[PDB]
């Protein structure tokens, strides 16, 4: 189920402002609220949400209390004004996952049959999107974990708006093919080169650190079998993906001809109309 | 089916009254005895 | 119209099963809780009753209200078998309270103890220190079975209520069959 | 005692929260209650917006539920902290931004619970981040006609005020009515976040994956190149024609940087071949 997160955008605002609406204390650390979404299909859409009141309690994490008259209030009151709202999950800040999570969202499976756990962050860093999305789900290991009771990871989108931007991106925005190849490759070098070697410096670190803290560094089949399913191409010697020679080499010089003999015709073209607009129209002595 | 407000399609639904069309539609009906009036010698035989 | 607000705490486990108080423990329990739900109604009709399981899972089962139809449901298909879990439940409650907008209503926990609760008696005391700062009245009757003389609940109340407190009555459970208007007296002569 | 070009600040989620309420109900003129900020004559701030449940009497004074208000109010106080109601917000979808006669009337009796009493007029005209088709406004009261109604003790507001200007609808029911500037209250850390959530998000921001490639383009490459061959004749023209008087010669088609941008961003994919990857 919850094939996939999308969130509305005013949602994602929303657990901004609450946080700030709780800004005065700093102690809960989290900013948690119950959401409302729409289960139109497989897809689950995050619609308007409200913040339940709550404490998290450094203590055991057992000092947890969720107002049952505000979330059945406030639930009912949100309803009224949608019919398509409907509880679907819960949100929280405290972007790494308190052990508490797991007894809070024992009662949110309680409200809703299927709900999930969006983990925004109100302080926004760089790469991927704010929203992270976890279902926890009680099943059998079938290597044999124990209990095997934990959140699941699952995909999470953007959800689509009107006039949304006019309070914000109005000020910059940067809407044109100008920029593309320009910085756009720079991001991705950036991400993919840092970000995607700190995950897999994490597995690394894992060989050693794992066995010292991690679960296992022989654990969770696809900390394996999806890292070999990256790993696609060999990753080492003779690799056989650009040393294709006859294949890829070749292929590549072709389109790269094909794609540069344009740029010879092009030249043609910008150099004479340069010409006839310098040397032309500006020499009008008259 | 168009949208009040955004006036976009929503969904495919097709539904005619077709009175006219009915008309020129199965409107007529068959008769099940073999022989109403008899008279079947080239009805039976040549015309089937 | 004295306003006061209660976070009881009431207990389901195997123990609560046993039926010597009355025909079942836990039907004594839901009729010890109607009566002291009847009492606050009777001293104010704001007054809230609010009550959890402090067994195995120390959540609310519901939030204080000053109508008791809440409370009734509540304590109607409780169902017991979970493992008692006091230390986490009591800590729970006199947050809970605090929790409560209406601060100005009295804050008093009850709590029924069915079972021996394995917690270091100096982690308790410890509580029950910290309890006497939010200086919120604990009053807890034990039902059916509780650790013999509940000799670390008497030193919690003690802790709870040191240095002429309040010294709210702790109830342990009579041996054998225990009338609940018995158990009710105690709670009424007082806290 | 005397008005001025007071500036009313929206705050997003209220701004944001109105507009998807509105769309909701387009068709049946929805209202709601404005939980903004008094802190004084010269800025009022909405830092909230709450939708009243969809009510049959309509956007009139008896639609307003007193006891939603009561127990909504309530839920504020206990979680964040509750604002007084500035106004009524409401939808008009027929007339953009426009004032009525049973506008005026639930708009009295907000001036009498309060003063500032501003009320918004959100609609289905709507542009994906350029619209902006709200806008504020404020009665003048009739024993406040013979005294000047808006009295400016800042030149340069009246300026930024006077931007906006009129409505031809508003203004042939302006009279009792004053309309008052409203600009986007201050968006820091909530500008930040959609403005991470925009090139990253709400347009096409992978970066891992961010970087057809080589499928397509071969076929686009060719057929922009033939728009130009045939294209270019005009421009042959250009130079050919005596031109002693100046004609349009259908010069400047361009597509130089179509073709440039094109072909030099599929060359970039050389970095993804030997770079990115081994
Ligand atoms: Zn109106």
């Amino acid at each position: 189920a919850v094939q996939k997160v999308v969130v509305h955008p005013l949602v994602l605002l929303s657990v901004v402002d609450h946080f700030n609406r709780i800004g005065k204390v700093g102690n809960q650390k989290r900013v948690v609220g119950v959401l409302l979404g729409s289960w139109q299909k497989k897809v689950l859409d995050v619609s308007n949400s409200f913040a339940v009141p709550f404490d998290e309690d450094d203590k055991d994490d057992s000092v947890w209390f969720l107002d049952h008259d505000y979330l059945e209030n406030m639930y009912g009151m949100f309803k009224k004004v949608n019919a398509r709202e409907r509880i679907v999950g819960w949100y929280h800040t405290g972007p790494k996952l308190h052990k508490n999570d797991i007894a809070i969202n024992e009662l949110m499976k309680r409200y809703c049959p299927n709900s999930v756990l969006v983990i925004i962050d109100v302080k926004p860093k760089d790469l991927g999107l704010p929203t992270e999305a976890y279902i926890s789900v009680e099943e059998v290991h079938d290597d044999g974990t124990p209990t095997s009771k934990t959140f699941e990871h699952v995909t999470s989108e953007i959800g689509a708006e009107e006039a949304e931007e006019v309070g914000v991106e109005h000020l910059l925005r940067d809407i044109k093919d100008t920029t593309v190849g320009t910085l756009s490759q720079r991001i991705t070098n950036q991400v993919h080169g840092l970000k995607g070697l700190n995950s897999k410096l994490l597995d690394i670190r894992s060989y050693l650190e794992k066995v010292a803290t991690g679960k296992l560094p022989i654990n969770h089949q696809i900390i394996y079998q999806l890292q070999d399913v990256f790993n696609l191409l060999p990753d080492v010697s003779l690799q056989e993906f650009v040393k294709a020679f006859y294949l890829k080499t070749n292929d590549q010089m072709v389109v790269v001809y094909l794609a540069s003999l344009i740029r010879s015709v092009v030249a043609l073209h910008n150099l004479i109309n340069n010409k006839i607009a310098n040397r032309d129209a500006e020499k009008k002595e008259g | 089916a168009l949208d009040m407000t955004t006036l976009t399609i929503m969904r495919y639904l097709p539904r005619e009254v077709d009175p006219l069309v009915y008309n020129m539609s199965h409107e007529d009906p068959g008769n099940v005895s073999y022989s109403e009036i008899g008279g079947l010698s080239e009805q039976i035989r040549e015309l089937r | 119209m004295v306003l006061e607000s209660t976070m009881v705490c009431v207990d389901n486990s195997e123990y609560m099963r046993n039926g010597d108080f009355l025909p079942t423990r836990l039907q004594a329990q839901q009729d010890a809780v109607n009566i002291v739900c009847h009492s606050k109604t009777r001293s104010n009709p704001e007054n809230n009753v609010g009550l959890i399981t402090l067994a195995n899972d120390c959540e609310v089962l519901t939030t204080l209200t000053p109508d008791t139809g809440r409370i009734l449901s509540k304590l109607h298909t409780v169902q017991p078998k979970g493992k008692i879990t006091f230390c986490t439940g009591i800590r729970v409650a006199h947050l809970a309270l605090k929790h409560r907008q209406g601060k100005n209503h009295k804050m008093r926990i009850i709590a029924f103890v069915g079972s021996p609760v394995e917690d270091n008696e100096k982690d308790l005391v410890k509580l029950a220190k910290r309890l006497k700062k939010e200086k919120v009245n604990v009053d807890i009757i034990n039902f059916g079975e509780e650790e013999v003389n509940t000799e670390k609940l008497t030193a919690f109340v003690n802790t709870l209520n040191g240095k002429d407190g309040t010294g709210s009555h702790l109830v342990t459970v009579p041996p054998g069959p225990s009338l609940a208007d018995a158990l009710i007296s105690s709670p009424i002569l007082a806290g | 005692a005397v008005d001025t070009a007071e500036q009313v600040y929206i705050s997003s989620l209220a701004l944001l929260k109105m507009l998807k309420h509105g769309r909701a109900g387009v068709p049946m003129e929805v209202m709601g209650l404005m939980l903004g900020e008094f802190v004084d004559d010269y800025t009022v701030r909405v830092i909230d917006v709450f939708a009243m449940p969809q009510s049959g009497t309509g956007v009139s004074v008896e639609a307003v539920d007193p006891v939603f208000q009561a127990k909504m109010l309530d839920m504020l106080k206990q979680t964040g902290r509750p604002e007084m109601v500035v106004g009524w917000y409401h939808s008009h979808p027929g007339f953009g931004c426009w004032l009525s006669g049973v506008d005026i009337n639930t708009q009295q009796s907000f001036e009498a619970l309060s003063e500032r009493a501003v009320a918004v007029v959100v609609d289905p005209i709507q542009s994906v981040k350029g619209k902006v088709v709200i806008d504020a406004f404020r009665l003048i009261n009739a024993n406040m006609m013979v005294l000047g109604h808006e009295p400016r003790q800042t030149t340069s507001n009246l300026g930024h005020l006077n931007k906006p200007s009129i409505q031809a609808l508003i203004h042939g029911l302006n009279r009792h009515y004053y309309s008052i500037t409203i600009n986007y209250r201050k968006n820091e850390l909530e500008q930040k976040m959609l403005l991470n959530l925009h090139k990253k998000s709400w347009m096409e921001g992978l970066t891992l994956q961010d970087y057809v490639v080589k499928e397509m383009l071969e076929l686009a490459k060719n057929y922009n190149k033939a728009v130009e061959e045939e294209d270019k004749m005009t421009p042959e023209q250009l130079a050919i024609k005596n031109v002693g008087k100046q004609d349009p010669k259908r010069h400047l088609e361009e597509h130089v940087d179509v073709l440039m941008t094109s072909n030099i961003v599929q060359c970039l994919a050389a970095m993804l071949d030997t770079v990115v990857f081994k």
